[PDB]
């Protein structure tokens, strides 16, 4: 695969052989065996890779070592290393870089050594998926063939990583088990059965328990029945799970629980009112939970927590509100959806001013109601801070009236998907002497949005990139289709 | 009861094939009880009915404040042939990712506790589209059949070209297509469509199917799919969107006419001044009959014997957006 | 309700260019017949596979003769009996050359014709006629000729020039092969214009 | 101990006439800027040393360098 | 599949039934020294060629009644 030094590694290795067929041919099914042995020290691939390996800090190593537990050219998101890296401790904190952006600057501390390379990259520049260089990956495995962070093979194991189908295999798993995280080949589902989610609930210093791409056979509230045996767990992501409806009940010794997240899990009725208490929560991620009775009460009352995605503020006496959202002054993502008008009350439509550390807004207007809904969002007004936002279903006709460089001024990057949005209005522009300073602009799915381009340039002076993709009423872009395909408009 | 045995299989072969296709970054499903639809519905059973197909029936219904579409796939036709259960699930997967695009029919919820699963669907007051028209107890202006013309042709490119795999709905046909308060047309039934691989733009299927007078007779001998094989249902479509006859009529005699060759026929013949449909012919038709004949030109000429004369899709909606915009 | 009917249409089954009726008994099941051996098959098992046979000069034309006759007792003796499934599978062949024919409301997945053997007009509407059916045995008659002035045919023989059935069968494949129908054929002169 | 040089056998060195010439270009325009700074950003055993090896062993840019 | 070498000692060989049912045994395609030694057959065993063994490398034949070596 590419490597100038493993190719030429391999030719000195075979220059010294009688080019006969069978060391070939084994050579070609044993090989990572013998180029660790460097044909005993004397070209040395794995010095040339470990010398950069050896140069991390300490806690960038142990964050780069947990790669070694993945299949062979897996595409890995971003978020469930992050989270894992938060989860059981190789993250430490203390002058307010506390969970994501520390997540954030270690993830490219190793994107920027050319250890870990990206996949792909939204229009805003943050990365969502990526993948490392194979011949990193075995040194990362024999690097964990050492101290007993990744065995894989027989008993002295700290952690584990699920591949997919081990409903019959029978994993062993001893009681170490500092994580067991779920590693899937970008689209199977890990077929499990009920004696290893039993034998899960078993090991006592567990810190880490993800379960991403898993189908099981009975349902999850009383497979995890017994997990007040797990004391010093630090992360649940139950995302993409069928059996889940109910998450179990006994959820009140669980007093660490660092994030909790169940993204893409349609059902999903009732959270439980024991995730209010234990006040030393950092990330609450319900992202495109359909079927969810959209909150408990005291969401206001932990207020240590950083990422609240999927909001859906509740109606009078019901859930929660918008009020409390005032009192979480420490988040800087934070995830809206609306359904109909009294999801949101009218003097709590100043709620979002005094977020101080405030960067990104999303809302979600996908099963939208009525026109009240369009009147009563229009009062919602972000801080005057706000790197990016992403409106993306939008019932409303005109533009939203916030959205101004009078009412945010320091806006970067943002993006509109599917709406019934039809024009701006005139606040929008604003171009008497304010501009926008905007540098990333996405107009995803607009059938009824209409606009200019050198409009557009003589009000955004700061553009870079404009991906639209699907418009067919412009046709006054410098793309090459606004209409059926798209362009991203790469300027100079 | 064994409504937990419904829900545990359906839905893991529900999960496990949306994994399989969108990675889990999809729409929010609601879930439902049963006596929300079967009550919305009256219990399956009522004068609610739309309109029905080979597996599945579509209803009407009303939840709490908001009245629904209901779709629901026949016990007896799915359960006699068990090896075609898939289409049913690439139904669903496939209709959860178009229903981030306007001119498309949004999967809003699943109950996956009955018969495989049932779906709902966001309101259309129009119903579906019948062999003429509207299936109210009516009549259409012709500007509006333009602009339905234009935005089912948007949604057959969406399928087309928005994806490394090409999704060909061959069953694009009059049937499907819904109309909402604002007469924009939305597709659905998404169950016949197969995906291609990736970067072939040809591969064999190995059987053939769907609804005489559609078929692209290329299609029909060869037994593989192309994208033509979708612009020459869609010529038929647009065809019987003008002209208001059906796509199989009779007139006495054994049931059998062709309904392009009578089209091909009146241009060559008589002249393109009897296609004007005499429950449209009152219409004021000054500069709109130069451009009904444009798009019945077009229409023929995305109906060709040969491929290679047919344009492709994104040509022909580019096209009817420029007859529409002539005014 | 399932059984005189067959007693009806199987007690008028009795011509010698139709697979006879070997497997007839009691039969509660659907179909498992083994009407019990054919010597060489189908016209696939010579013309398409280049191991078995090579092709014929003007011999294997009176064959296809033969099952036009079959054809002249299917269309002709009927009040609505119609064979509707033309294809060179289901021709047949004896030891003797002998043309032998078998297997007699809205189905979406289409079986009739999966390949150029359909009428046009049957793919526009799916009404079947007699007269898709002498438009299929045309296109039976072009598989036989071709192998699917330039009457190049045949890669194998070609000095069919002075046997004028390349000449007789043009003309009634290319008046036959029209794609209206209103000026349609009849079996009888497809038998009787070559002999 | 690990060192490099720029003494490099230039026979094995399979295709990289275009990042060649992109760089030389890129060396050409050295006078537009006060100092021309450049990098050269890969993993380990990629091409790097090579290329550099490959660029500055040229003989147009020794007409131009001295 | 791992197959490298194979030796044939037909040294107190009977009859010509051996010898006309030794002509079936193949070997692999990989195959890297054949030494067959006492073969009462008279002509080559009908699998060396080639076209049945390509990678051959070396080979031997020791005694035997062996005549002459087929097409
Ligand atoms: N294009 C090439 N053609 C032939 N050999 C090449 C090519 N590129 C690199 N090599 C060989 C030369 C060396 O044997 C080996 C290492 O290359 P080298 O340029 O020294 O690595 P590098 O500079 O990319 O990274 P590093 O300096 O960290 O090793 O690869």
């Amino acid at each position: 695969k590419g490597l100038p030094l493993t190719i030429k590694a391999v030719g000195g290795l075979l220059l010294c052989k009688d080019h006969v067929y069978h060391e070939w041919r084994r050579i070609a099914e044993h090989f990572q065996d013998e180029l660790r042995g460097n044909t005993s020290e004397t070209d040395n691939v794995m010095s040339s890779l470990q010398l950069s390996y050896d140069e991390l800090p300490s806690h960038l190593k142990s964050c780069i070592l947990t790669l070694s537990l993945y299949p062979e050219d897996c595409v890995i998101p971003k978020q469930q290393l992050v989270h894992g890296w938060i989860g059981e401790g190789f993250v430490m904190w203390r002058n307010g870089r506390s969970a994501t952006e520390s997540g954030e600057d270690c993830f490219s501390g190793l994107t920027n050594r050319c250890l870990i390379e990206v996949v792909d990259k939204t229009y805003s520049g943050t990365i969502i998926t990526c993948k490392i260089h194979d011949m990193v990956r075995d040194l990362v495995i024999d690097i964990a063939k050492k101290d007993s962070f990744s065995n894989p093979e027989g008993l002295n194991c700290r952690h584990l990583g699920i591949s997919g189908n081990f409903d019959e295999k029978q994993i062993k798993v001893n009681h170490k088990l500092r994580g067991v995280v779920s590693t899937t080949k970008t689209g199977e589902v890990n077929k499990l059965n009920s004696d290893l989610a039993k034998k899960f609930t078993d090991c006592k210093y567990l810190r880490v328990l993800d379960i991403s791409k898993s189908i099981f056979d009975a349902p999850l509230s009383e497979i995890l029945d017994e997990i007040a045996s797990l004391q010093h767990l630090a992360c649940l992501s139950l995302s993409n799970t069928h059996p889940l409806i109910q998450f179990p009940r006994s959820m009140e010794d669980l007093h660490n629980l660092q994030i909790l997240d169940a993204s893409y899990c349609q059902n999903l009725k009732q959270l439980q009112p024991c995730i209010v208490l234990f006040k030393k929560l950092l990330v609450l991620d319900m992202t495109n939970c359909g079927s969810l009775e959209c909150f408990p009460k005291g969401i206001g009352s932990l207020v240590k927590l950083e990422v609240l995605l999927g909001f859906k503020p509740a109606r009078s006496n019901n859930g929660c509100k918008l009020s409390e959202v005032k009192n979480l002054t420490n988040l800087r993502k934070l995830g809206l959806s609306l359904t109909r008008g009294d999801q949101i009350e009218e003097e709590e439509l100043d709620s979002l001013i005094n977020l101080s550390k405030l960067m990104s807004i999303s809302i979600n207007c996908y099963d939208s109601y009525g026109d009240d809904l369009i009147t009563k969002i229009d009062a919602l007004t972000p801080p005057h801070q706000l790197h990016e936002l992403s409106l993306q279903f939008y019932p409303g006709k005109s533009s939203p009236s916030w959205l101004s460089p009078h009412k945010l001024p320091m806006l970067r990057y943002m993006s509109i998907c599917s709406g019934n949005l039809v024009k701006m209005q005139e606040p929008f522009w604003g171009n008497e002497n304010t501009h926008w300073r905007i540098e990333g602009l996405m107009l995803s799915s607009l059938s009824d949005l209409d606009m200019d381009w050198e409009v557009l340039q003589q009000s955004m002076p700061y553009l870079r990139t404009v991906t639209a993709n699907w418009c067919p009423e412009l046709e006054s872009f410098a793309i090459e289709d606004v209409g059926f395909r798209g362009g991203v408009w790469m300027k100079t | 009861d064994k409504a937990k045995r419904w829900f545990l299989d359906n839905g893991s072969i529900f999960l496990r094939e949306l994994v399989a296709d969108c990675n889990g970054k999809s729409i929010p499903i609601r879930s439902f009880s049963p006596e929300q639809i079967l009550k919305a519905t009256n219990n399956f059973d009522s004068s609610c009915f739309v309109s029905q197909d080979v597996y599945y029936k579509w209803y009407r219904g009303e939840i709490e404040d908001r009245s629904y579409m209901i779709k629901r796939f026949s016990e007896d036709e799915i359960t006699g042939k068990r090896h075609r259960v898939k289409e049913v699930y690439n139904d669903i997967v496939l209709s959860a990712r178009m229903s981030n695009h306007s001119n498309f029919l949004q999967l809003l919820g699943c109950c996956l506790e009955f018969p495989f699963p049932v779906l709902v669907f966001e309101f259309a007051e129009h119903g579906a589209m019948n062999q003429r028209g509207g299936v109210i107890v009516n009549l259409l202006p012709w500007s509006v059949r333009l602009k339905i013309g234009k935005e089912i042709a948007n949604a057959v490119t969406y399928l087309h070209t928005a994806f490394p795999k090409i999704i060909i709905h061959r069953d694009v046909k009059p049937m499907h297509v819904f109309l909402d308060k604002n007469w924009t047309a939305k597709l659905s039934d998404l169950s016949f469509s197969i995906s291609l691989p990736e970067g072939k733009s040809r591969i064999e299927a190995e059987w053939v199917l769907g609804t005489f007078g559609y078929i692209d007779p290329l299609y029909h001998k060869t037994c593989f799919v192309t994208e033509y094989t979708d612009v020459y249902s869609f010529g038929i479509c647009l065809l019987v969107i003008i002209t208001g006859k059906p796509a199989i009529m009779t007139i006495s005699d054994g049931d059998l006419q062709g309904i392009l060759s009578l089209v091909r026929e009146l241009c060559e013949n008589g002249k393109l001044d009897e296609v004007i449909d005499p429950r449209l012919m009152k219409d004021i038709t000054s500069g709109q009959r130069l451009q009904v004949e444009a798009c019945v030109v077009l229409a023929l000429r995305c109906c060709k014997e040969r491929d290679e004369d047919r344009p492709k899709m994104i040509q022909v909606a580019k096209e009817l957006k420029q007859i529409e915009a002539s005014l | 309700k399932e059984w005189l009917t067959e007693v009806n249409y199987l007690g008028q089954l009795s011509h010698p260019n139709l697979v006879l009726l070997v497997g007839y008994c009691a039969e509660g099941e659907n179909r498992l017949l083994v009407y019990e051996f054919m010597p060489k098959g189908s016209l696939e098992n010579h013309l398409f596979r280049r191991g078995a046979q090579p092709l014929t000069w003007a011999i294997r034309m009176k064959v296809a003769v033969g099952a036009a006759k079959g054809l002249t007792f299917l269309h002709e003796a009927k009040s609505q009996v119609i064979y509707r499934d033309f294809k060179a599978a289901n021709i047949l062949l004896d030891a003797d050359f002998n043309a032998k024919l078998s297997d007699f409301t809205h189905v979406s997945t289409k079986v009739i014709g999966t390949h150029g053997y359909a009428a046009p007009e049957y793919v526009a509407t799916g009404r079947l006629t007699a007269k898709s059916d002498v438009y299929s045995f045309g296109v039976v008659l072009l598989e036989l000729i071709s192998g699917r002035l330039f009457r190049i045919m045949d890669t194998k023989l070609g000095g069919q020039y002075p046997q004028k059935g390349a000449f007789t069968a043009a003309n009634l494949a290319l008046q036959c092969l029209n794609p209206d129908a209103k000026l349609r054929p009849k079996m009888s002169e497809v038998l009787v214009t070559l002999e | 101990d690990r060192w490099s040089s720029p003494v490099y056998d230039h026979t094995q060195v399979v295709g990289l006439e275009g990042d060649k010439r992109k760089i030389k270009e890129w060396l050409f325009r050295s006078n537009d800027s006060q100092l021309l700074i450049m990098a050269f950003v890969g993993m380990g055993g990629l091409g790097k040393t090579t290329i550099a090896q490959e660029v500055f062993n040229d003989k147009e840019i020794e007409h131009r360098f001295e």
